[PDB]
RNA sequence: GAAUGUUACCGCAAUAGUAAUUGAACUUAGUACGAGAGGAACAGUUCAUUCGGAUAAUUGGUUUUUGCGGCUGUCUGAUCA
RNA sequence: GUGAACAGCCUCUAGUUGAUAGAAUAAUGUAGAUAAGGGAAGUCGGCAAAAUAGAUCCGUAACUUCGGGAUAAGGAUUGGC
């Protein structure tokens, strides 16, 4: 039978497996399609999220309500360290395993991937790759001859590269490895653009372009073993009820008698992994990069550093990349971004940029003044300081 | 939901169930306008549908006009005074709730409605900025 | 001239926009659907520039002006006249005058010589009103009415009365309104009059619901 | 501008009704085990029951009886127009035949909650069930047959216009067969396409104008018009009498043209049948095609209603042509001024 | 080209947040944080009690 | 977690199972059709309700960092703490 | 001591620190917290919870056998110096 009618689901579930995060990496299994027309662009990148703001834009979209108002959302600025190059593989398709032997790395490795391998960093003698730098030593028998393989024998090249931790102020002293497609013209275009590209840092004056629809991935936040109640949407007993006020409701289920699979209770609600796409890049900042807040109604020179930070970051030193909308998943870890996979509805990219008026005020309590320079001004010469 | 409005404004998420006493503040001589009907929606399990500021509904009259009790006749909310939804910030809001008189029929029937009247119901109904006077 | 068409599903076309004899300005709304009405008899000094005021689609609950002058409540920003007033000769003043309420429509007339507003504040920004418009206002309730630019539009030729008026009240501002004071239904009957159309110095845009002889009011009386 | 019609959905008479035959056969069907103990599976078939119940009970009996007025409304003419179709006899078998079946739902609830009685043996059961279908199919059957004549005319009240009485109305009628090709067919856009029209040769040709902000519209029906009613021991041509007993101004027509030799004679001695019926209606008299007039019929036809002779009250007529376009607009505009002086001039 | 100040609190800062209490017939201050929101609902008067600026004036400030 | 020399990092994803729905308004369009009273769909742009999976720069709720400030009864003679 | 008082609380004398401890605070429990708008939409059911609450003064209906109802409801007043 039923109560009424079978009514909805507040048990109603969304996630078959699941389970917490055995890995700060997240399960990237969908890649764009390989375009020959395009010169060699990347597919996939990889980022740090710093946090949101508050960003005045003049609404372009004809609105059925606002349109042409100074109407403000909720935006992301994903910060990103200069990603050098250190490894070249190619592969070929994808059949029912990996299937390739011409890996290509590096000679110099810094203080950062060399920690990834081992938890004991001190019982690290520093000696990685010694039979892979002796290579290089001689005529490259076994170097030269396995590019000659990919430029025939392959197809797609995952490009291994990671992120600079020197310079970033998360504490976590320890780079990504990751894989990062790239498409372009041919099959032999692809190799060689990561092989003539060791040691340099990230151009903005080759693929990175702007108002590009990418894509962002990052990690889940956890609350521990939180049961049905809270995890799904469980109702309340009142107090005159015994043995429990917000326990599970009563299943009664049959359906075979195995229990069915939607009578879920506890388990992780987060701490997994999310995807979001359909995001314009509105703009792409730098490390040294100054006058970041510009203000198309104050005209001050000012950043957009955080004045009293989120949780685990630390006072803009890297290059951060802002873009539309924010991101599923908490930060304070790796976030692999992605490219446009192919030609999306959007039914948004119509519309350009039209920032103006840029928050920089404070982030741990209320927003006051912009520039901490003015409020200084506005004190003057006291007793304390100056 | 459809009889002059300008478009579907955004349904702002307000606090007016099923059972709320609404008052009275108009040309008309009634005191208060108690409501047995508020809805606004459709498939949602448990919920009573609210009515945000803007929407038709069907409200009964207690004290003020015994002539005309135990009857069905239109009442569109024209005071908030709540905090509602939009995207620039700001969620001013008033005192004293609505009630207007209108025929039972599909109109209105009230013009010269006192008190502060909200923008955002004045926009969407163009009977009511038609039949106001102070706004916001 | 005197069209007559159902822009967005108002009638009241008087309420969305506002097209007075001081200067052609147009909401948000008429993108190429007003474009093309007014095509071949507009387009000279005064053109249909699309703005808004303090994040509402209505202009026509803010201001009145004969036919140079026109003022502005501090409730809204200034990202209007910014660039607006590069089209326009001299007209708009760009003084922050402060506003008490905030519609100034329905309790305001504009014409020429002839206006008036009903009793229910004080004057302090208002005698700035009748200084810069050079018209003499008396206030005077009409009916017990706070309502009088949804009920009366005149202008320098007639002027539209709502049909429930008293019949003393047609007779004793009909010298100093100068006006022959026409009383009549006007929209299939509706309850508004000058919120439903905005009598103009050339052309006089109304509605479609406007029956006949609600219609020929115009062509009559006002006399093209 | 309407009455009471073209308001009614469609009527499943009983070829399209076969519903009930479908639902006793279920009925008949049932089978069920019943769980929990095969000892106590007798407990199931009374659900069963006041099932079929509530089913029929809706049914119908309710929906024929919208749609249609009153036997004894207002005018007799809006229920003159079903006299030329089901006639007072299926009229009243309208709400006759209604009141008919009408009723019929009565005994229906009746055997309904009748049987009712008991909740064991799903058996038993079927047997009712089969009872009960025997009830419906014995209605239904004379039932469709005027239910077949309901659906008929149902649908036939698409082409039927239906003007009001109870505001101005100008009555148009001409005489078909002549030459309105290019003549009545100046007025209004009316022409056969896909709808038919039998009784005369023509069809419906309606004339329509609006002038200032006034609204004269009629049609007209001719053949039943143009004879006495005793002529015609029913059909319509009583339809166009009682077409004309509507009005408030009946406008006349004739033609001087001379097609054939058709002058008129016998007809002069008619008109006076409907003379003292016009207490309050204008008359017009408007000849088409007015310049090969040969006087020898011009001194004997005058003296009808052109001239102060016989059974003429002293109107003006006039003598003009609106095939060859000349001064059409001053014919129809002194053909509804007068009743403007008249009716609308006192009320 | 005008300098955002709050009212009854007195201090320049945020424009929206927003959240205000009219006074149905007149104006009102409006809000420039939504602390202020809280401490005109109390009745709390900003002229004895220092939270604004213009008791400020007139104790005065000259070091 | 036991693991066939071991640990860490980086891939391919079989089988089983499966997940978003609906409505209105504006423009085309007071349109095609029609004797009158009347009255649509396709494309494009702009939204809302409900369910599931998330997020905390703003707002609201919560206040064990039992903070800061204020206050009642009693106490270390009394005051500050 | 405060207070209407012999309650409760605080302090002094006398009488005391045996009832497993530590680390940790994810969900599901007994008693005890606090939530804008709406103010009886949950339930068989005024069943839980919360608010109103003392003294002085003022005011205090109908009914009854004038020992009652009556400390009515709805207000005001209240500490320290």
């Amino acid at each position: 039978s039923h109560r009424k009618y079978e009514a909805p689901r507040h048990g109603h579930l969304g996630f078959l497996p699941r389970k917490r995060a055995a890995s700060i990496r997240a399960r990237v299994k969908a890649f764009p399609k390989d375009d020959r027309s395009k010169p060699v662009a990347l597919t996939s990148f990889l980022g740090y999220k710093a946090g949101m703001t508050t960003i005045v834009r003049d609404l372009d979209r004809p609105g059925s309500k606002f349109h042409k108002r100074e109407v403000v959302e909720a935006v992301t600025v994903v910060d990103t360290p200069p990603v050098v190059v250190v490894g070249v593989v190619g592969y070929v398709e994808t059949p029912r395993g990996l299937r390739s032997l011409t890996t290509v790395w590096a000679e110099h490795l810094s203080d950062e991937v060399k920690r990834r391998f081992y938890k004991n960093w001190y019982k690290s003698k520093k000696k990685a790759f010694t039979k892979y730098s002796a290579k290089y030593a001689q005529d490259g028998a076994g170097i030269e001859r396995e590019l000659a393989r990919i430029k025939k024998y392959a197809s797609v090249v995952r490009v291994l590269v990671h992120t600079q931790i020197r310079k970033t102020p998360l504490a976590q002293k320890k780079a990504h490895l990751a894989e990062i497609q790239l498409n372009g013209g041919s099959i032999s275009e692809k190799v060689d653009w990561a092989r003539e590209h060791f040691e340099k840092t990230v151009a903005v004056d080759s693929v990175f372009e702007q108002n590009e629809m990418i894509d962002a991935i990052a990690v889940t936040k956890g609350h521990g073993f939180e049961g049905v109640t809270h995890r799904w949407g469980t109702k309340k007993l009142p107090r005159k009820t015994h043995r429990g006020l917000r326990k599970v409701a009563c299943i009664g289920a049959w359906h075979p008698a195995h229990v069915m699979w939607s009578v879920a209770r506890a388990g992780q609600r987060g701490y997994h992994s999310r995807t979001s796409i359909n995001h314009k890049i509105y703009r792409v900042g730098k490390g040294d990069d100054e006058a970041n807040g510009a203000t198309s109604f104050d005209r001050t020179k000012k950043t957009i550093t955080p004045m009293g930070g989120f949780v685990h970051y630390g006072e803009i030193k890297n290059d951060f990349i802002m873009v539309k909308g924010c991101i599923p998943g908490n930060r304070k870890r790796i976030v692999t971004l992605r490219k446009s996979l192919y030609t999306n509805t959007s039914r948004k990219a119509l519309e350009e940029v039209s920032l103006k008026w840029i928050d920089t005020a404070s982030k741990f309590g209320k927003g006051r003044f912009q520039t901490p320079a003015e409020k200084h001004a506005f004190m003057g010469t006291l007793k304390k300081d100056l | 939901s459809g009889n002059g409005a300008q478009g579907t404004k955004f349904r702002i998420s307000l606090g007016l169930p099923v059972g709320a006493i609404m008052n009275c503040a108009d040309n008309s001589g009634a005191r208060n306008l108690y409501i047995i009907a508020v809805k606004g929606s459709g498939s949602r399990l448990n919920r009573l549908p609210a009515a945000s500021l803007g929407d038709m509904v069907m409200a009964t009259v207690k004290k003020g006009k015994p002539e005309l009790r135990k009857k069905v006749m239109p009442a569109i909310v024209v005071r908030q005074a709540k905090s509602w939804r939009r995207r620039d910030g700001v969620f001013l809001y008033f005192e004293d709730n609505a009630g207007v008189i209108a025929n039972p029929k599909g109109e209105m029937k009230g013009s010269a409605i006192t008190g502060p009247v909200g923008k955002e119901c004045a926009d969407l109904w163009p009977r009511v900025a038609s039949n106001s006077g102070v706004v916001v | 001239m005197a069209t007559r068409t159902q822009f967005e599903n108002s009638n009241e076309i008087g309420v969305f926009s506002k097209l007075t004899n001081t200067y052609c300005l147009v909401a948000v709304g008429g993108s190429e659907n007003f474009y093309s009405a007014f095509e071949a008899e507009l387009g000279d000094a005064i053109p249909i520039v699309h703005t808004t005021i303090a994040g509402t689609r209505i202009i026509g609950r803010m201001t009145a002006g004969n036919r140079r002058g026109l003022l502005v409540p501090t409730q809204t920003t200034d990202q209007e006249l910014q660039h607006l007033r590069n089209s326009l000769p001299d007209s708009v003043k760009i003084q922050r005058v402060e506003e008490r309420l905030s519609a100034l429509g329905n309790v305001i007339c504009c014409n020429d010589y002839v206006a008036l507003v009903h009793p229910d504040i004080d004057r302090e920004t208002e005698e700035l009103i009748s200084d810069v418009l050079g018209v003499e206002v008396f206030r005077q309730t009409i009916s017990g009415n706070i309502l009088v630019g949804s009920y009366c539009s005149l202008s320098n030729q007639g002027g539209l009365v709502h049909p429930q008026t008293s019949v003393q009240d047609q007779e004793e501002l009909s010298s100093l309104l100068q006006v022959p004071l026409v009383a009549g239904t006007v929209n299939r009957g509706s309850s508004v009059v000058g919120a439903g159309m905005v009598v103009n110095d050339y052309l006089a845009v109304t509605g479609l619901d406007t029956t006949a002889p609600e219609l020929s009011v115009i062509e009559s009386i006002f006399r093209l | 501008m309407q009455l009471s019609w073209k308001d009614i959905p469609t009527v499943a008479p009983a070829n399209d009704l076969l519903d009930i035959v479908l639902n006793r056969t279920q009925r008949k069907t049932p089978t069920v085990i019943r769980p929990g103990f095969k000892i106590t599976r007798i407990r199931a078939f009374y659900m069963r029951k006041v099932k079929y119940t509530g089913e029929g009970f809706v049914e119908k009996f309710e929906d024929i009886l919208k749609g249609f007025p009153n036997i004894n409304d207002v005018h007799p003419f809006h229920r003159d127009l079903m006299d030329t179709l089901y006639e007072k006899n299926h009229y009243k078998i309208s709400l006759a035949a209604i009141s008919r079946a009408k009723s019929l739902v009565e005994q229906v609830a009746r055997d309904y909650v009748r049987l009712l009685k008991f909740g064991q043996s799903l058996f038993q059961c079927k047997q009712l069930k089969r009872a009960a279908l025997g009830r419906m199919a014995t209605i239904v059957k004379k039932l469709r047959d005027p239910l077949a004549y309901l659906e008929q005319v149902r649908q036939h009240i698409g082409r039927l216009p239906s003007i009001d009485p109870n505001t101005r109305t100008l009555l148009i009628c001409g005489y078909p067969n002549v030459g309105k090709s290019s003549f009545l067919r100046c007025i209004t856009k009316s022409d056969v396409d896909v709808q038919p029209y039998a009784f005369t040769t023509k069809s419906l040709y309606v004339g329509h104008f609006d002038y200032k902000y006034l609204r004269f519209q009629a049609i007209d029906t001719p053949g039943i018009l143009d004879r006495p009613t005793e002529e015609m021991n029913n059909i319509e041509m009583q339809s166009i009498y009682a077409i004309a007993h509507l009005r408030s101004c009946v406008l006349y027509f004739m033609d001087l043209s001379e097609q054939c030799g058709f002058t008129i004679e016998a007809q002069v001695k008619l008109f006076h049948s409907i003379k003292p019926l016009f207490a309050n209606k204008s008359v017009m008299v408007v000849i088409n095609k007015t310049d090969i007039i040969r006087p020898e019929d011009l001194d004997e036809e005058r003296a009808q209603l052109l001239e102060s002779v016989k059974e003429v009250p002293g109107v003006e007529i006039m003598t003009s042509s609106c095939q060859l376009e000349e001064n059409v607009m001053e014919v129809r505009n002194k053909a509804c001024e007068k009743l403007l002086a008249s009716r609308i001039e006192n009320k | 080209m005008r300098i955002y100040q709050c009212h009854f609190c007195s201090s320049p800062c945020y424009p929206g947040h927003g959240i205000m209490f009219v006074r149905n017939d007149a104006k009102e201050f409006r809000f420039c944080r939504s602390k202020c929101h809280k401490a005109f609902k109390q009745r709390r008067n900003p002229r004895k009690l220092k939270w604004t600026k213009a008791f400020r004036k007139a104790a005065g400030k000259e070091l």
